RNA sequence: AUAGGAGGGUGCGGCCCGAAAGGAAUGAGCCUCCCCGAAGGAAACCGCGGCGACGCGGGAGUACGAGGGGAGGGGACCGG
RNA sequence: AGGGAAACCGACAUGCCCGCAGCCGGGCUUAUGCCCGGUGAGGGGCGGGGUGCGAAAGCGCCCGGAGUCACGGCCGCGAG
RNA sequence: CAGUUCGCUCCCGUGACCCCGGGCUAGGGGUGAAAGGCCAAUCGAGGCCGGAGAUAGCUGGUUCCCGCCGAAUCAUCCCGCAGGAUGGCCUCCCCGGAGGUAGGCGGUGGGGUAGAGCACUGAUUGGAGGUGCAGGGGGCGAAAGCCCCCGGCCUCCUGUCAAACUCCGAACCCACCGCCGCCGUAGAUGGGGGGAGUAGGGUGGCGGUGUAAGCCGUCCACCGAGAGGGGAACAACCCAGACCGGGGUUAAGGCCCCAAAGUGCCGGCUAAGUGUUACUCCAAAGGGUGUCCCGGGCCUUAGACAGGUCGAGGUCCGGGGCCCCGAAAAUGGACGGGGCUCAAGC
RNA sequence: CCGACACAGGUGCCCCUGGGUGAGAAGCCUAAGGCGUGUCGGGGGAAACCCGGCCGAGGGAACUCGGCAAACUGGCCCCG
RNA sequence: CACAGGUCCCAGCUAGCCCGAAAGGGUUUGUACUGGGGCCGACGCCUGCCCAGUGCCGGUAUGUGAAGCCCGGGUACAACCGGGUGAAGCACCGGUAAACGGCGGGGGUAACUAUAACCCUCUUAAGGUAGCGAAAUUCCUUGUCGGUUAAAUGCCGACCUGCAUGAAUGGCGUAACGAGGUCCCCGCUGUCCCCGGCCGGGGCCCGGCGAAACCUCUGCCUGGCGCGCAUGCCAGGGACC
RNA sequence: CUCAGGCGGGUCAGGAAUCCGCCGUAGAGUGCAAGGGCAAAAGCCGGCCUGACUGGACCCGUAACAGAGGCGGGUCCAGCCCCGAAAGGGUGGCCUAGCGAACCCCUGUGCCUCCCCGGUGGGGGCCAGGGAUGACAGAAAAGCUACCCUGGGGAUAACAGAGUCGUCUCGGGCGAGAGCCCAUAUCGACCCCGAGGCUUGCUACCUCGCUGUCGGCUCUUCCCAUCCUGGCCCUGCAGCAGGGGCCAAGGGUGGGGGUGUUCACCCAUUAAAGGGGAACGUGAGCUGGGUUUAGACCGUCGUGAGACAGGUCGGAUGCUAUCUACCGGGGGUGUUGGCCGCCUGAGGGGAAGGUGCCCCUAGUACGAGAGGAACAGGGUGCCGCGGCCUCUGGUCUACCGG
RNA sequence: GGUACGGCGGCCAUAGCGGGGGGGCCACACCCGGUCUCAUUUCGAACCCGGAAGUUAAGCCCCCCAGCGAUCCCGGUUGUACUGCCCUCCGAGAGGGGGCGGGAAGCCGGGGACGCCGCCGGCCA
């Protein structure tokens, strides 16, 4: 596996018309609700990026597997909504390179990745007032496995930031 | 590859009619009449398929110089070269 | 014989040459004085503003200024 | 005197319109000069004409006289 | 000593042996116990002279001065790709006579890019409702059938997309018309003729491609084909476009010394020689009661914390500036150098 | 004589060789014959280093791609 | 490379093979125990299958097959068109492998587990026999086992899984021979541990004769810039001739 | 006249035969790819017909701006016609692909023409259609070169240099899990951020009017990401030893077997037998075993000449130092007159030293036992360096003897 | 001049889809019957020919709505996203920023919108 650094930036045009790109790889993540999505949850921890990054599918099953194992140990299946908010859609291609070099260099198919946008949110956990550290936690955890920048926010259920006052007291 | 143009080379929009535009224009477009030194912008019709320019020439402004059979003889320049094309009145409009 | 750059360019200073063809005793370098001067352009001092570096008005568009002219002294160099 | 592969046929010495320079007349302008109205060589455009294709229309080329010789120069092709 | 030699060592030495004189075989030919070997220091076709000054798109060279204007390496075609032709861009001469448009304002038209969005086409997490739907599998029943789920297909909610998607959609670009501005009767726009050179471009911004360097286009700004003043030197970066002799003021930028100009002024920060870097060169994720600050909080001046007693402010959170760790290389040494700490750094 | 030469090559080793040792026209010494012209001389603990030659304690191929080079044996008689 | 030996091919003479423009000629003052043309290469034991492919040889009934000749048309004569005859050569048939060259694959295989060995059948002509084998041939490879050494990408013997051995482009073996390549043992030694002395000739100085290769000008460094590895440039360091 | 699909209802008949009603912007269809256009149609079903024609103009595209043989398309005039009541439409396929110079030849159709005239056979010419060049703006066309030759190219490869670091080597963040409990004694998944230029690769920027390759020997020097030697921290550190980590580059890091080998493997010692840079240091220092010419053999491929990053045997290494560089040896000038002698020490160089073992401490501390230290104190070896010839050995072309 | 009358058109959803109430002087329709004109790939269903017994049930005409669709104005998101020219402004990089000039899309809230308009004619006056 190569290293992440070569498609965490965006400068490249958008790759993810399906039905033109031959050989396109099939997704390696399949969940991405967790917990009681119906469940009635005070607060809301989302966790932004600071700059417009692309996250490959290692990456996000990575982060998922290790919040989701955090949160069922120290939460509660029926106290907590894991939710990652981004499918993976970009295409990551390589060079196929006795034996050429740059010669019809089109690159094919190696992996997934999924593009955001600056100050997006990535994934959101929802939990009651006890189980925000563990929250911020997860989120701190997940961030961990990113290849940029991101911050982590506190939300109530109309939306608006209380982080700062929910962290104060 | 280099391709050559042909007369509807990348024309997926440019000839391309609104949604609810689809069927016949109305009939004026169709009917206008035109005199010589009068200035018409060259509007296609891509339905009209008779009488028809080159749509390199889609959008410009030409002067009416005399008028064959139900074609407008329009002169435009292209550059420093004088251009005579036969125009449906159909693909024409009038300045102001 | 304590000094670094493709061996030259700009400016001048030592040592040396300097009859002719270049100026010059019908005056050379040089010393003094007087007049006009384009663009530009101070300060002493007086009053005021600013925390301060400093600035504003007068002095003043004055002294000076590339160059263009004139007079006086000396008597052999200047250019090269 | 051109048109045509060939047989072969075979044309404006100005019918008309715009119009620069020049010329004429008028106004302003010290003058230069500018403006206006006519005539306008050369120039442009119509009209008409010869021939080739055609049943014809219509088109191509051409038609209201400038060429020729010489000295020198640039260039293209072939010869080293 | 020698355009093949000398020394030691080594092999044959009555045989297919070694040597001499007279003869024959001559160049696509001779001779060859076969190595393309030898044929007068020449042999995958000898030498001499003639064709012959052969030809080449390949390499090199091309001789006096000043004056005026001044390019190009990009489109089509070639057994074309180190070469040519037609165009584009340069220059010189002439005809024509009243206009022209690089810039701008307003108007009449064209556009589908950036952005955004799901209204089409194709993707996409979960939930709710509706449909027996060739689904499919089980309970149920000799059998026909029902009852369960799961799946398929529609509507909605929820969470996300598109270079080969668009219900929308700029900046902006282009054509034309009126005007301002500029050029033009000291003759432009335009037309004819003569002569070219140019068919490897580079740096820089943008777009596609690539791990990156790089490759391929696009923009015409700079070098090519460009002096002078600076960035330490530097093609490309900054000022700047230059006839000759003088005077002055400014530009880039600079003022502790090298080095002309301040150890200049006020407020704050840094303790790391961090820095002393506009760009050509410049290290990250992650962390720091290191400091200087801003904004939110909860307790809160005999009451808050540190250890029911003292008796002045505490205890958190999210941020901003500078700095710190993370940080290992080969000749001795690089902020240009010296050096610099209320600075000569920011 | 040929090779550009007063060339260590080739042509001509083409014809011949006293005494001793010895199988020998071998090696060594020597008589006759020839020469000091295989042509620049002189100096010197006057070095390092290079080329030719001799020896070298203990070990004996540990060197090296490889015992390259050198060393060991060496003639004659008898046995085997 | 040659060689003696083996074997194959052409030729009864005005032949076979060969030089040449021709005339004439070489083999030839020759005559099958001969002349000419290939391959292997003393000697010992042997040399298996295949004629579909290419080549060579013989036949060629039959098809095609040039000119010439004949017939009809055409031309006042020809040019021209159609047909008949039709050699060689090809098509066609057969021989030929010490001619060029080839000698796989599956269906399978069972009985003991592997092994599969005898063994039967089809694609096209046949499916590698006797011998030899990790080889001057073996990719994996420094194959595996044994010997040689303390230690073995070496050498010798063996195994067979022969990428890609093999019978006259010969297989296997072989005494004697070799300035051929290759491994080991005794002995020897300055090859080496570890180099040290000595001899003669140069080197060095002095007296003479006296050149050439080469040569943009010059010529100190560290870190940099640069066409990317500078004595000459930039900032520094050092340096008497 | 209106499609695809869907819904409700119908004898065989069900998912799908053939029907009936409703919804249905095209979700159908077009001769064919894609794009666009087409719903009282350009689609579906029917009637008639051949304009898929003849003689000609102007214009756009291929080929913007900006030149073009050939080709395709558009707007028209005339002729003779098709459909329709008429308007109106028809010069092929709804628009964009399905194709091609010169010369020569075949065909149609009318005319001109063939050397003094005329006729006949035959020939030539003008116009239209056709036979193809796919390398498609149009030569008719198989290979080896290692015996090679020539002219050039760093416009273009192999080694080295330069940029980059995908790969390579080496670090860091988080912490699921393993560790009797315990994430961090030790290992550390899945992910993410970096350093070096020591492996390989990519690019083609310098070098093809010449910069000689791998390996070994000789010799010099440098980096730390340290193998040992010096000093420390944690430990799942009792001692003896181990695992992880820190400071530290003064010294050492050796000898052998096969192989051309670097490397790797193995043997006996050792404290250790570290990895690298210097044009993959070092051929005007050496050697020439491997690699890469010319000779030859084997296997495989090719009809063949031949080829093989497949083995195998053989196969040349030029130098009189011009400048600078370092090693030592001399002659001058200057240092305010000259000369003899003795000193000072600014500076530069050094490893002048490095490292084992043995005896005691001690069979002690520690430990159930086995086993087993350290401080201090003595001895000595090896490697390196600088000297000497009394002793021992070599030589001793002085010398003496056989 | 009137008319809850018709024919031929213009812009072609702000005009459409879906709903509610109202009308029959003339006029427009539904509708009665198929000999003649015309037709069914059967059907007088459509098309066509001949009329008024009935009806305004609905096409049509007059008025009304905001459920869907469309679209105009205003306010918020917002001078946000994005962008032309210059830059010795910052950032390790990605990229951002300053000056002057342009400026959305979507969403939310309040209004608009159930079409305007032209020529002629019928009937009445």
């Amino acid at each position: 596996l190569r290293p992440a650094k070569i498609d965490r930036y965006v400068d490249k045009p958008a790759y993810t018309r399906r039905e033109y790109i031959r050989g396109a790889p099939g997704p390696k993540i399949t969940i991405f609700d967790m917990g009681n999505p119906a469940g009635d949850f005070e607060f809301e921890v989302s966790l932004h990026t600071a700059e417009p990054v692309q996250i490959r599918q290692n990456a996000l099953e990575a982060a998922r597997q290790q919040v989701n194992r955090y949160l069922q140990k120290n939460v509660g299946r029926s106290n907590y909504h894991f939710k990652i908010r981004v499918y993976p859609f970009q295409v990551l291609r390589e060079n196929p390179m006795y034996g050429n070099g740059m010669r019809r260099p089109f690159g094919k198919p190696i992996g997934l990745a999924a593009r955001l946008k600056k100050d997006q949110k990535i994934l959101s956990i929802r939990v009651n007032r006890q189980h925000l550290k563990f929250a911020i936690e997860g989120a701190r955890r997940a961030a961990m496995k990113f290849p940029c920048k991101c911050y982590y926010r506190i939300y109530d259920k109309e939306g608006n930031d209380v982080t700062t006052k929910i962290l104060s007291q | 590859v280099q391709k050559a143009h042909s007369f509807r080379r990348k024309t997926r929009k440019k000839l391309s009619k609104h949604p609810r535009r689809r069927g016949l224009p109305p009939l004026t477009r169709f009917l206008q009449e035109f005199e010589v030194g009068q200035r018409v912008h060259i509007v296609i019709e891509p339905s009209y398929h008779k009488g028809m320019p080159d749509p390199r020439f889609h959008g410009r402004t030409g002067t009416v110089v005399g008028k064959r059979g139900e074609a407008y003889i329009v002169e435009i320049k292209d550059g420093s070269k004088v251009k005579t094309l036969f125009i449906h009145p159909v693909h024409l409009r009038p300045q102001k």
